[PDB]
């Protein structure tokens, strides 16, 4: 596949700039059979197309009327890789940004369907501060379940592992929901074992990037 | 411009089933359309383009066919890992998204209740959680009791994707109290309500046992 990673940060003050950069590997951001898209998506909206950029005998953009005035999409062929920039931002801008390569080989033409596709990148337009959150353990019951709840931070997202990524099996971490404190919480949970509570440890590991937060939490029966 | 409306909205479907989505645009275009299937946390993923091409790897259950301004994706045999929202595209517009739930038989949650860390209570709020495990159908009635009390306006619940495997979901109730709240009550009880139950389930402690 062509590899399409996604940087950038995902909290933006209401007026001021988005800026998202997309790193290719696996072909050229000058291919004259390729072109660059960035979408975004959100329950209200849908997936909506912003903009593209592709090299034929020069650079070309073309952008959505619904951003109109307010898109950048630049290439920087030596570092192969093509950003968004999206000015002015507003909560109607608040989504899930994807950068998206376009171009399919059929009936000896390209149609321009997206292939390949970066990993996402929540963006959350808002005026409040970054908050890391606590993390507190759901201690199994004295066949098993136990967890972390993961409770106050801002924004999202937070990602949870279990045992430093060994533990996959039988987890369930839970969408966040936003407190009216506008913080959000969320629980991950895993059910293991009754016999594996005293020899297995478990361990919940918390990162929170946009505080740079970083917490591990053992999980265990509680003592008395 | 063009705009494209996908039909049903939603459904749900046994493993098995033969599913019809269809997709409608509001003028003939030039452009070719191509399917998309979207899974939770995931980038939409590429399924059929110029109405009928399968892309490479994709199994053969899944079909395209139509013409003109409507068009169809057909999926023979719906599979366990078919739950997704499926999306047309014509030019540069997204259709609606179609949901698709697969329908499988009664599961009964396993319930676990959760007393606050004491950690947490040290900074003022008590955290009570009720977990319902690997249940079907979604709905469920999750009722917080406190010294037998019925609890209202203080819990948030939060549910998990359908699973891609056994098809079932999973639920998450939190009660959250100030400090001072929770230490005036003994008995903290979750009562879960659900199709898959003859009766409701109960789990409880008492705070400080």
């Amino acid at each position: 596949q062509v590899q399409l990673q996604q940087s950038g940060p995902g909290l933006v003050k209401p007026s001021q700039t988005l800026s998202l950069t997309c790193g290719i590997s696996g072909d050229s951001v000058s291919s004259d059979a390729a072109a660059w898209d960035w979408i975004r998506q959100s329950p209200s909206r849908g997936l909506e197309w912003l903009g593209r950029t592709f090299y034929r005998s020069r650079w070309h953009h073309d952008y959505s009327e619904s951003v109109k005035n307010r898109i950048t999409i630049n290439a920087d062929t030596s570092k192969n890789q093509f950003s968004l920039q999206l000015t002015s931002v507003t909560p109607e801008d608040t989504a899930t940004y994807y950068c998206a390569r376009a171009g399919v080989r059929v009936f000896g033409i390209i149609v321009n369907s997206l292939d390949y596709w970066g990993q996402g990148t929540l963006v959350t337009v808002s005026s409040a501060s970054t908050k890391g959150p606590s993390v507190f353990p759901l201690a199994p019951s004295s066949t098993a379940a136990l967890g972390c709840l993961v409770k106050d931070y801002f924004p999202e997202p937070v990602t949870v592992s279990w045992n430093s990524g060994a533990l996959t099996s039988g987890v369930h971490t839970f969408p966040a929901v936003l407190q009216s404190s506008g913080l959000y919480s969320l629980s991950s949970v895993v059910t293991v074992p009754s016999s594996s509570l005293g020899t297995q440890t478990y361990i919940c590991n918390v990162n929170h990037k946009p505080s740079n937060t970083k917490v591990d939490k053992k999980v265990e029966p509680k003592s008395c | 411009a063009i705009q494209l409306t996908q039909s049903p909205s939603s459904l749900s479907a046994s493993v098995g089933d033969r599913v019809t989505i269809t997709c409608r645009a509001s003028q003939a275009t030039s452009s070719y359309l191509a399917w998309y299937q979207q899974k939770p946390g995931k980038a939409p993923k590429l399924l059929i383009y110029a109405a009928s091409t399968l892309q490479s790897g994709v199994p053969s259950r899944f079909s395209g066919s139509g013409s003109g301004t409507d068009f169809t994706l057909t999926i023979t045999s719906l599979q366990p890992e078919d739950f997704a929202t499926y999306y047309c595209q014509l030019s540069k517009t997204f259709g609606p998204g179609t949901k698709v739930e697969i329908k499988r038989t009664v599961a009964a949650p396993s319930v676990f209740i959760f007393p606050p860390s004491d950690e947490q209570l040290k900074s003022g709020t008590a955290s009570v959680v009720c977990l319902l495990n690997n249940f079907y159908p979604r709905e469920a009635k999750v009722q917080w009791k406190v010294d037998n009390a019925l609890q209202s306006g203080n819990s948030q619940e939060s549910v998990t994707e359908q699973d891609s495997k056994d098809s079932t979901y999973s639920l998450s109730s939190t009660l959250t109290l100030s400090k001072a709240d929770y230490e005036k009550h003994k008995v903290y009880a979750c009562e879960v309500t659900h199709q898959g139950l003859s009766s409701p389930v109960t789990k409880s402690f008492n705070r400080g046992e």
